[PDB]
């Protein structure tokens, strides 16, 4: 109908509220396609999951996006130069349960930071959340396979599950490491996120902190009781993150 | 045409009948959209499968969690197809 | 290619190019080759069989079908090569020359044309036919599970959406029914070979039953000779034995059908590769695979020839 | 004739398919085709006159539009000072070229422009009609690899040695049997990591009391195993085609 009036309704995130959300896209037959979530952590740096990188591909990240089906003027498109990807050296595609599933992408040209686009807030090293911590996932739902994807940025209340609550044999057993965060695990769904998407938590300050980086979900679905969305603890990788940004 | 960017073909090895029934308990899971190149058979034989990118991590941890060994045969299927298609073009005439 | 002496055998071709090749070969060796149309595929494409002959009326024959699972692109391309091979070696190679003087060879290079047309336009890894059912939106049936051999039984799926879908009933697909009709009508068929890919395997009945075939001994021996001969050229290794014990129980396959039809020499080859590339076998391996596979095939034809019944 | 201003190497020191001294074989050209807008190299060739490149027949597709790239070393560049790109005028493929049998794999590319023939564009030397070189003779197969494809390309011009394998040897039933014919030159020796450095239609370089002669055009091999033991690289014998070359050189 030409530009239909913007309707935020249902589980749509408030436009631009999650201002550090980013979209990692691969090139294909001339066009890019959303593949993972990510968080703008530095003027010209982005953190996302390690498995979202396929070295043989051309990537770009989109900033200031909400409705992927509608140009809105806030979007910024940044082509990611050949060798500007940065997967952790310990990430091993043959042991997902081993953790260390993180990576960083240096932007070719720096983000225009403003009211609509903003830098995330990283936890302090080794920082750890309490059981039942009230965190919010955000994404375009690619974690979900059985149905059509959202055009608008979505969100969900995925309260974290502490280690000794996420380790219990009938949950994620010996598969979960002290380097990962679990969120949800109940009737509340986790399908509104993307691989590499943020697990934002409300800091002790009022501001929000990117505590996680979506790694994996259950084979049975992104909404399986006792099998919470496993995230990579972005605090365990504070040393690494900083040097990479530094040394490069 | 179909999109295969980031897909991967894995070589699963179910040591014994038990490990075989569990890789099959993943076949029933229609939502994963597995493309079994060398579907399940007698234990010992290889099980080659193309697992789509969105079902990539979930399939692995499923495997890992069950203590089932797999290696990655093809890391990115689209890139192969991309080569094939490029050879064909380079070699076309009447 | 304006002739078949400049046609590029070292690449993969579209249904068209393959159909135009059959025409040149025929137009080139009019006395040796003839293109028969055995029916039409679900979507209306003609289904061709190339007949290599020297004369006589209803001489014993060999059946060779390729491309029944369309993604297995190495089979169509080696099928095109076998075509040229047959016309170059007759009246030069005494082993083959001796065969084309007593029997006929029917070669079906593209057994599933719609599926094949689909792998070039939509989904490279498509393997089934392209029929539609009234009770489902998923398209296709595993044509190599649609034969009337232990059909419907274990080793096949009944869900139209599975890649191993057996189809509504034995021979329900026209691609299969066409051959069943042609083969049954001819009646003088002594060998039946179906080429596939991959696994580097040479199998003989049965795939459904655990029941042994009346002559496992002989066929098995033929297998070691052919596996042997195939290894000569470059050392590539095949394993061999009957379907069910060498892979898994599979229902409704061609060679179990052939065999029950009395075509004693029934085998299936599972061409190159082992998994490194699988269906996406690089083109540099078309000729080589073609060559080595040829040697093992000649052996079977030659055995057939010496053991006519 | 075949005399470079950038001395290449010999069996000097470098082990494995040496990269190459930027510009040490100035008759090495890269044959490219267009697709959308990008030009992509498929085959190698040899400059033999300020407007003629000898190349393999199997490298020609009547449908493609080609360009010839002169004076290069790194394919991922478009300046390198002494470099060029020249359109083709006519490609005369040997009228007896046979695809199935891969017999007479030759073709002559009549360029369309003078081709400056500078300090990095040089013409190799054609052998003497009939020359049947000694087995084991040291020759070098240059090229950007692109033959077996599946291996980190070779943006860097490669070069590696190949020892003439005599016909008598090649033709051995357990070698390249009948496939081969006295019109072909064999080469390639027991490798070591191998890594196909020459492209299809690449040149087989050899010295002749100084200057280098193009003794071969790369024709065929095994597919997966470039430099398999007892399966050498088969090239086309340029000497066996001097009259043809000289007949088409004037068209
Ligand atoms: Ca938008
Ligand atoms: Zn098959």
């Amino acid at each position: 109908s030409r530009p239909s009036s913007r309707v935020v309704n249902g589980e749509d995130a408030v436009p631009y509220s999650w201002s550090w959300q980013v979209s990692l896209q691969y090139e294909k037959d001339g066009a890019f396609h959303h593949t993972c979530g990510g968080s703008l952590i530095a003027p010209d740096w982005v953190v996302t999951a390690g498995h979202c990188i396929s070295t043989s591909r051309t990537y770009q990240v989109v900033l200031g996006e909400y409705d992927r089906s509608v140009l809105q003027g806030s979007e910024q498109v940044i082509p990611i130069n050949a060798g500007d990807l940065f997967v952790h050296p310990l990430w091993n595609s043959n042991c997902v349960a081993c953790g260390n599933d993180i990576a960083l992408v240096k932007l070719s040209r720096s983000a225009q930071l403003g009211d609509k686009v903003q830098l995330a807030n990283l936890p302090p090293a080794g920082d750890i959340l309490p059981n039942e911590a009230p965190c919010y996932i955000s994404g375009w739902g690619r974690l979900y396979t059985g149905g059509p994807l959202p055009d608008k940025l979505q969100e969900a209340l995925l309260p974290v599950v502490d280690y000794e609550h996420c380790s219990q044999y009938d949950w994620w057993g010996i598969t979960v490491k002290k380097t990962m965060v679990c969120a949800g695990g109940d009737t509340r769904s986790g399908c509104d996120g993307d691989s590499g998407g943020p697990l934002n938590c409300p800091a002790a300050d009022g501001s929000w902190q990117v505590h996680g980086v979506t790694s994996f979900v259950s084979a049975f679905g992104c909404n399986t009781i006792k099998k919470p969305t496993v995230f990579t603890r972005v605090s365990a990788f504070i040393d690494w993150i900083n040097e990479t940004i530094a040394s490069n | 045409k179909e999109d295969f960017v980031g897909h991967q073909v894995l070589r699963i090895t179910a040591a014994d009948e038990a490990e075989v029934q569990t890789v099959k308990e993943l076949e029933d899971l229609e939502h994963l959209q597995l493309d079994f190149w060398r579907g399940p058979g007698q234990p010992g034989s290889p099980i080659d499968v193309r697992v789509p990118f969105p079902s990539l991590q979930a399939v692995k941890v499923f495997l890992e969690a069950h203590g089932i060994r797999y290696r990655i045969m093809i890391e990115d299927v689209q890139s192969l197809l991309d080569e094939e298609q490029e050879q064909m073009f380079a070699s076309q005439s009447r | 290619a304006r002739s078949t002496n400049t046609f590029n055998y070292a690449t993969y071709h579209t249904l068209d190019e393959i159909y135009d090749f059959m025409d040149l070969l025929v137009a080139e060796h009019p006395q040796l080759v003839s293109k028969l149309q055995i029916g039409r595929s679900y979507e209306g494409r003609p289904i061709y069989v190339l007949k290599f002959s020297t004369g006589g009326s209803n001489r014993p024959a060999i059946w060779i079908d390729l491309g029944i699972h369309s993604r297995e692109w190495i089979t169509q391309a080696t099928g095109v090569w076998f075509a040229k091979k047959f016309t170059e070696d007759y009246g030069q190679d005494p082993s083959f020359t001796a065969i084309l003087d007593s029997m006929d060879i029917f070669l079906e290079i593209v057994t599933n044309p719609d599926g094949f047309a689909f792998t070039h336009s939509q989904n490279r890894l498509w393997r089934k036919t392209r029929s539609v059912t009234s009770s489902s939106l998923c398209v296709g049936v595993d044509a190599n599970r649609n034969w009337d051999a232990g059909f419907g039984k274990a080793g096949a799926s009944s869900s139209p959406c599975s890649e191993t879908y057996h189809g509504k009933y034995a021979n329900s697909e026209v691609e299969v029914k066409s051959i069943v009709d042609f083969v049954k009508d001819h009646g003088n068929f002594k060998a039946f070979l179906s080429i596939h890919s991959y696994s580097q395997l040479l199998l003989y009945p049965y795939g459904y039953t655990t029941q042994s075939i009346p002559d496992k001994t002989e066929l098995n021996q033929v297998a070691k000779s052919a596996v042997e001969a195939l290894k000569s050229l470059y050392g590539t290794s095949y394993k061999y034995g009957s379907i069910i014990t060498t892979i898994y129980q599979a229902s409704g396959g061609s060679i179990d059908w052939s065999y029950n039809q009395g075509i004693k020499y029934s085998f299936t080859f599972e061409l190159r590769d082992t998994g490194r590339y699988g269906f996406l076998l690089p083109a540099s391996q078309i000729i080589p695979t073609a060559q080595e596979t040829w040697l093992g095939v000649l052996t079977i034809m030659e055995h057939t020839l010496n053991n006519l019944y | 004739c075949g005399a470079p201003i950038f001395q290449p190497n010999l069996s000097a020191r470098v082990v494995g398919g040496e990269d190459a001294i930027p510009h040490s074989w100035p008759w090495q050209i890269s044959l490219q085709y267009l697709r959308d807008n990008t030009w992509r190299h498929t085959c190698g060739g040899t400059l033999i006159t300020p407007n003629h490149v000898l190349t393999a027949a199997h490298c020609i597709s009547n449908t493609l539009t080609y360009r010839v790239a002169l004076g290069k070393n790194n394919l991922e560049v478009e300046d390198e000072a002494g470099s060029l790109y020249v359109g083709v005028d006519t490609i005369f493929v040997h009228e007896k070229w046979n695809s199935f049998l891969v017999r007479n794999d030759i073709a002559l590319i009549k360029l369309a422009e003078t081709v400056e023939l500078g300090d990095t564009i040089q013409v190799a030397c054609l052998p003497s009609e009939g020359s049947l070189l000694p087995q084991d003779y040291p020759c070098f197969v240059t090229g950007w690899g692109r033959l077996y494809t599946n291996g980190p390309i070779a943006a860097e011009l490669q070069q590696g040695l190949q020892p003439v394998v005599d016909y008598a040897t090649c033709s051995q039933r357990d070698w390249w049997g009948t496939t081969v014919k006295e019109t072909m030159v064999c080469a390639g020796g027991d490798g070591v990591i191998s890594a196909c450095n020459g492209d299809s239609g690449g040149p087989l370089n050899c010295q002749a009391d100084g200057q280098w002669d193009v003794r071969g055009i790369v024709s065929f091999g095994s597919g997966l195993s470039c430099n398999t033991f007892k399966k050498p690289t088969v090239f086309t014998r340029v000497s066996a085609y001097i009259d043809w070359i000289n007949q088409k050189l004037q068209l």
